[PDB]
């Protein structure tokens, strides 16, 4: 309870998911928060790899596109300045992360490439950034390739901020649910149907946290879409919180510079 | 090759601004503005805290073609109230009510 | 395919990379990507009409050669992946290169 | 005469920072270098680019008109 | 006179000469492939 | 030739769930349906990725390498 605006209303709280109400917001609001938690939260990535062995039945841009698609480690991403607003040459510390991954296929059998085995060489100076994202039990990572005795492969990858706009890898979050009015009380669409509607569509998860309609009753043409059920999944690189927190923030920062923008210009022109 | 390069839609390149306003001739106290690099994400929002004040008589907007990242947004307002004023007073509507809107949310998160 | 033809006895094309003075009408296209050999070593990006595969040839003062080189293709571009020398049947060079490219 | 002529190059600044690419013709102050990832040609200044050598090493920048030589 | 080569049967390491008829010697294979170049490879995963 | 690192629709990371998968499969002795669930996939688009996936890598491997 901070300000009559927006109110908030956690169902579960996890390290990967989240679920929450939204309440006493429109519905531009909302579409606008999931458009940003989609493709505006920067994240650090995988740009440019250098390829100096590759002696594996994988060709170099399938290697480099895996290698790309590997989530990092984002959680200080806002200490790190972008590649073309640094004044390096091509990379430094301060504005990128090198990994060097090694392999060598020594053992008869099968040896596979994990992303645990990337090696981070540059100096991170204290930030919380670089590190491949492990989830699975095992603590192995994602399956880079596999090797065979006799095969070697040696390169060495830079790491970069970006967004998800500027290209798909640097995503953060997998899959949003957005949801609202479980029933059809505002009539916001037209059900298909051969003999019943009731029974041949499915009631909603959410349908029970709202009062079923009143048989015989006015259509309200005075209500509005106010309250949203949204579940948000974090691919791993940034807890669900601090996705939510940024995706506010980057949010709010457009319509910071859009106002800064407004103001310069008026001043300029008088 | 004719792929445009990904970073032309959310860079501001050289000789262009992000807002530009021009005078509409059609109807007394309206104005076209134009915004570069930004697309349905902001515009929407825009539009519905416009249509909510009280002193705006028109608000809309509308993406030209999907290639290029600019929308054009028209506002017209009763006689005495400049649009860039509600612009503004739009802008910092949107401003507090995310703000509200973080602050709960850490609120909640925190328990 | 690249192959080299015995003409007569001792004319018989070579392998090599072509330079603008011994050799008479060369290609448009760069030659720097070649190598000794003649033949352009796999990993190396090109581009346009580059020569990926050095031949000449003699005509019969100076000038005693021509080229003969093969350029790659003007509207394709790509990485040399795998280069291949064998000979013939006769036990001439035979030369194979392919260029691998990603389409997205 | 001009340096930048087939020596490997990397881009800098710009929406190209770090990339790897070969300059193939160079006329007047604009040089066209080509890009290993990419399929595509970008014109840019001689000056703004480094250069680096074919098989590796340091880079440098257009000081190469003094050295008048590579690496 | 540095040019590498890798026989395509036992991948084999060899260094030849002009005059010297391309073939393997730890066996008879005649197909030879040239080795990898040593300049700056560089993709991006983009 | 090998188990993609991300989901094609959503972009969920599913390719560190191949080999436990495979491991689900050949000993715990349930079907595929119950194995993708328990891995962690609720949605067709992640189901998908893995149950219609072909490990061509394998075939490739068998070749005698340099
Ligand atoms: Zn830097
Ligand atoms: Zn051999
Ligand atoms: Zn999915």
């Amino acid at each position: 309870m901070s300000e009559e605006g927006p109110q908030v209303k956690i169902r579960e709280a996890s390290k990967d998911n989240v679920d929450f109400i939204l309440s006493n917001v429109d519905l531009a609001m909302a579409n606008s928060l999931r458009r940003v938690m989609i493709a505006e939260i920067p994240t650090l990535a995988i740009d440019s790899v250098e390829v100096e062995t590759n002696t594996t039945v994988l060709a170099d841009e399938f290697i480099a596109h895996r290698l790309g698609l590997i989530p990092l480690q984002s959680m200080d991403i806002e200490q790190l300045e972008y590649s073309r607003d640094c004044f390096c040459e091509d990379h430094c510390d301060k504005c990128s992360v090198v990994l060097t991954l090694q392999a060598f296929g020594e053992s008869e059998s099968t040896t596979n490439v994990y992303s645990k085995d990337l090696v981070i060489v540059s100096n991170l100076m204290g930030r919380n950034i670089g590190h491949p994202i492990i989830q699975d039990k095992e603590g192995n990572g994602v399956l880079i390739c596999k090797l065979r005795k006799g095969q070697e492969l040696k390169l060495t990858c830079v790491a970069k901020k970006g967004i998800a706009k500027e290209h798909a890898k640097w995503g953060p979050a997998a899959a949003i649910e957005f949801e609202y009015d479980p029933w059809n009380k505002l009539k916001h669409t037209d059900y298909w149907y051969e003999q019943d509607s009731a029974k041949e569509w499915p009631q909603s998860k959410n349908c029970e946290y709202e009062d079923p309609p009143n048989e015989g009753d006015p259509f309200d043409y005075k209500a509005q879409a106010d309250t949203f059920y949204m579940n948000v999944e974090s691919v791993g690189s940034i807890p669900v919180d601090q996705v939510v927190v940024r995706g506010i923030d980057t949010l709010q920062k457009k319509v910071a510079s859009i106002l800064l923008a407004l103001t310069q210009m008026d001043q300029d022109k008088v | 090759m004719n792929a445009p390069d990904r970073f032309e839609l959310f860079l501001l390149g050289e000789g262009e601004s992000k807002l530009k306003i021009d005078p509409d001739t059609k109807a007394p106290n309206a104005v076209v503005i134009t915004f570069e690099k930004e697309d349905h994400t902001l515009g929407n929002l825009i539009r519905a805290e416009l249509l909510n004040d009280r002193k705006v008589l028109f608000a809309a907007y509308k993406v030209e073609h999907p290639f290029f990242a600019r929308f054009k947004l028209r506002i017209q307002t009763t006689e005495g109230y400049d649009p860039k004023d509600a612009l503004k007073n739009a802008c910092n509507s949107i401003i507090n009510k995310l703000g509200a809107l973080k602050t709960n949310f850490e609120t909640e998160w925190n328990l | 395919m690249d192959q080299e033809k015995k003409y007569g006895m001792s004319i018989t094309e070579t392998f090599e990379k072509p330079q603008r003075t011994n050799t008479l009408r060369m290609k448009h296209g760069t030659y720097d990507k070649l190598d000794d050999d003649g033949l352009i070593a796999p990993g190396v990006r090109v581009s346009g009409e580059d020569v990926i595969i050095g031949k000449t040839t003699p005509i019969s003062a100076y000038h005693s050669k021509r080229d003969a080189s093969t350029p790659l293709r003007s509207t394709e571009n790509g990485i040399v992946d795998q280069v291949l020398v064998t000979t013939n049947q006769d036990g001439l060079k035979f030369v194979k290169v392919r260029v691998r490219t990603t389409k997205i | 005469r001009e340096v930048a002529l087939g020596k490997t190059v990397r881009i800098r600044s710009a929406g190209y920072k770090g990339q790897l690419g070969i300059v193939k013709d160079v006329n007047g102050d604009k040089a066209t270098v080509e890009l290993h990832s990419k399929n595509k040609h970008i014109t840019i200044d001689k000056h703004k680019l480094t250069y680096y050598n074919r098989e590796g090493g340091e880079g440098i920048t257009y000081d190469e008109l003094v050295n008048r030589r590579g690496r | 006179a540095t040019l590498k080569y890798i026989c395509a049967e036992c991948s084999s390491k060899l260094s030849l000469s002009r005059t010297d008829a391309v073939r393997c010697k730890d066996c008879g294979h005649r197909i030879l492939l040239k080795a990898r170049t040593k300049r700056l490879v560089q993709f991006e995963a983009r | 030739m090998i188990v993609p690192v991300r989901c094609f629709s959503c972009g969920k990371v599913v390719g560190d769930k191949w080999e436990s998968y495979l491991n689900l499969l050949q000993e715990d002795e349930l079907d595929e349906g119950t194995a993708l669930s328990r891995l962690g996939l609720k949605r067709y688009c992640c189901r998908r990725m893995i149950l219609t996936h072909v490990d061509l890598i394998e075939k490739f491997l068998r070749y005698n390498p340099l």
